[PDB]
């Protein structure tokens, strides 16, 4: 199970983010009926962690780097994308109350500001 | 540990002023002290809301669907709960005890201080019913306060019984205005079935609106992309964008003003870099065919445009312009801090709970 | 009793604050110190074998399971949760993604919304009426 990557506009096509390196994204999240459940644009505030090492779901650590280097599409700096990722990869069953329902798909619209 | 971490950070006014601050002693609302209350994050006790919703849903079940707005007078476009820009447009447009307005709709959804601006503008409405109102928008309704955020709002501040109550005095909201007999005033735009002023009077508006037809088209239509190139011999166009309703065109907007003897279209829906937007000059009078008004400065808190309302007079458009002003935080969903951090804490303890646990073989 | 021996087993393998950093993972996770404090009941700045099996066994009825979620923030084991405490155990889990001013507002109307009887922190009473008691007893297993 992987997520899907749907690249609106892209980047340098050189700078890749791999397992262990930090990342900053303006992100917005909806729900596949389009209803909007969080979005960094609006706080403000550019959304950095780790990538890869499970200090986000699933679905993000795939998409950022790129399955840890085992695809199925990568994603460079500069690039605006969208990652629709399966509630396995996300929530599971359980969800986020109540800001994210059970079974729930999540679409991403992401834009890779930095790296490191 | 007991005294505030930032201390530089105002903190909310009560949850629970009395009767006597709320209202006046003869029982309409006390905006002046709403006005405060609400700047400071203060909320009411539901049953005050509620009489001011009741209070407000009784005068504007009253008013024609076609409002007449005589001049000087000034027009707003969307404010979308951004209270603390709010506080700004009544600066920039005049004090209401000696300044008629004229509100377009869209005073709910996506900020998070929706009750807010509407309780205030309803208070305004109800001391002052014969110089001040308010048209209804597309989100004034249950479907979109539903999908956005208002709903979201009433529930966590109040109730799901004070959310139906604004739903009824949305209902109650005329749909249209003629202005100084020269201008019509919607928040959305024209459509194919205005036939005449009569079409909009006969209307019956206490609804949820249609799926199609007259009153959704004024609550939703857009003028076309290409407005001003001028280059369509239709008048209506499906509105792919908003998935309903229609776009129109500049000869749908002449043909339109030329019927009912008017200037101009005046209408918001749509946001301004700018604040507001002129768009192609009436061949008739000169006067611009339409006028977008938008009262909402840097939109979503990420679109850093302009806002602008409309003090006209004399014959005269007096577009002023404003910035956004600073406005509390609050998270996604009006989460609290447990209810947004709880699930984290819980992944955060068990992983040590569990690396604890696995030592041993 | 079996399990109350497999504890003995895994302490003794293991309690100071430098020794309890030394858990994989444990140097990197947010919540360490407040994990430490919570099970050391004593305040004396280590983890006993009673406290580790005590605390421990939380994770009984949902109650010890609610009690525990109160003391993570409750730092000085007041029974109260200030507005201050709260906002100092925020920031370890917020990071650089809010503002101070932000996480200050939020605290404020948390818990001007959850306080009933109007002293300004959070007694347990006013902390279980806030939180979902059944999504906290059931993430702790
Ligand atoms: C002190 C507060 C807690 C702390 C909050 C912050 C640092 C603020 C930070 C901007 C989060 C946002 O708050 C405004 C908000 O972001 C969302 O809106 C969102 O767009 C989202 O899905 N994101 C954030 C961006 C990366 C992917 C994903 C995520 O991986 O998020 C991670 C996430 C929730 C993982 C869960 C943790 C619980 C487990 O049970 C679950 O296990 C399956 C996995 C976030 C980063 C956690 O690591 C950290 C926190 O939770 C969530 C829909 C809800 C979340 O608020 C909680
Ligand atoms: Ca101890
Ligand atoms: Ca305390
Ligand atoms: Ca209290
Ligand atoms: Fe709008
Ligand atoms: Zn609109």
């Amino acid at each position: 199970e992987l997520p899907q990557i749907e690249i609106v506009q892209e980047g340098d096509n050189t700078t890749f983010a791999k397992p262990g390196d930090t990342v900053t994204i303006h992100y917005d999240g909806k729900l596949t009926n389009g209803k909007e459940f969080d979005s960094s644009r609006k706080r403000g505030k550019p959304f950095t962690c780790t990538v890869g090492v499970g200090q986000v779901i699933k679905g993000w650590d795939i998409s950022l780097t790129n399955n840890y280097g085992k695809g199925g599409p990568k994603i460079s700096k500069g690039t605006k994308a969208i990652l629709t990722i399966p509630p396995n990869l996300a929530y599971g069953p359980r969800g986020i109350p109540p800001i994210i329902g059970p079974n729930e798909t999540l679409v991403f619209e992401v834009e890779l500001l930095g790296v490191n | 540990t007991v005294e505030r971490a930032v201390k530089s950070v105002d903190p909310p006014a009560t949850f629970k002023p009395k009767d006597e601050q709320v209202f006046y002693p003869n029982g309409k609302p006390n905006h002046q002290f709403l006005k405060q209350h609400f700047i400071h994050e203060g909320r009411l006790h539901e049953h005050q809301a509620i009489q001011i919703l009741k209070q407000a849903t009784h005068l504007l079940s009253k008013e024609p669907n076609l409002l007449s707005v005589p001049a000087p007078v000034t027009i707003c476009g969307d404010v979308h709960g951004q209270y603390y820009d709010l506080m700004k447009l009544f600066e920039v447009g005049g004090d209401p005890a000696s300044t008629k307005y004229l509100f377009l709709g869209d005073y709910v959804d996506r900020g998070s201080f929706s009750i807010e601006c509407l309780l205030y503008l309803y208070s305004l409405k109800i001391n002052y019913p014969d110089t001040f109102w308010m048209l209804r928008g597309n989100h004034e309704c249950r479907h979109l306060t539903e999908y956005f955020t208002f709903k979201n709002e009433c529930l966590h501040k109040y109730s799901e019984e004070l959310y139906e109550e604004c739903l009824v005095s949305f209902n109650a909201l005329p749909l249209a205005a003629i202005m100084n007999e020269q201008f019509f005033c919607v928040h959305g735009g024209l459509s194919p079935q205005l036939t005449s002023l009569d079409s909009l009077r006969k209307l019956h508006r206490f609804r949820e609106p249609p799926t199609k037809g007259l009153m959704c088209d004024l609550l939703w239509a857009d003028p076309i992309e290409e407005y001003d190139d001028d280059n369509l011999d239709q008048e209506y166009v499906t509105n792919v964008v908003r998935g309903c309703s229609f776009a129109f065109t500049y000869k749908a907007a002449c043909k339109f003003l030329d019927r009912t003897k008017l200037l101009s279209v005046i209408r918001a829906h749509e946001a301004q870099n700018a604040g507001y937007r002129m768009y192609k000059r009436t061949k008739t009078m000169g006067f611009p065919s339409l006028l977008t008004m938008f009262s909402a400065p840097n939109y979503l808190d990420s679109y850093n445009n302009k806002a602008a309302v409309l003090k006209y007079e004399n014959n005269v458009m007096n577009i002023r312009q404003f910035n956004a002003s600073p406005h509390p935080y609050w998270l996604p969903h009006f989460m609290d801090v447990f209810t947004w951090s709880l699930p984290f804490v819980g992944e955060k303890v068990t992983d040590m709970l569990v690396s604890i646990l696995n030592v041993c073989t | 009793i079996e399990e109350i021996d497999r504890l003995r087993k895994r302490f003794m393998k293991l309690i100071d604050k430098q020794e309890f950093l030394s858990i994989p993972g444990i140097s990197s996770n947010p919540l360490a110190t407040r994990l430490m404090d919570v099970f050391d009941k004593d305040g004396d700045g280590s983890i006993d074998f009673e406290e580790f099996i005590t605390g421990l066994s939380a994770f009984s009825d949902n109650l010890n399971k609610l009690r525990f979620a109160f003391n993570i923030y409750d730092i000085d084991r007041d029974g109260y949760i200030g507005n201050g405490e709260l906002f100092i155990v925020m920031k370890m889990m917020v990071g650089k993604n809010l503002k101070d001013e932000e996480l200050q507002q939020i605290v404020d109307k948390t818990l001007m919304e959850a306080d009933l009887d109007g002293d300004g922190k959070l007694n347990f009473e006013e902390f279980k009426n806030a939180v979902n008691t059944d999504t906290i007893a059931n993430t702790l297993t």
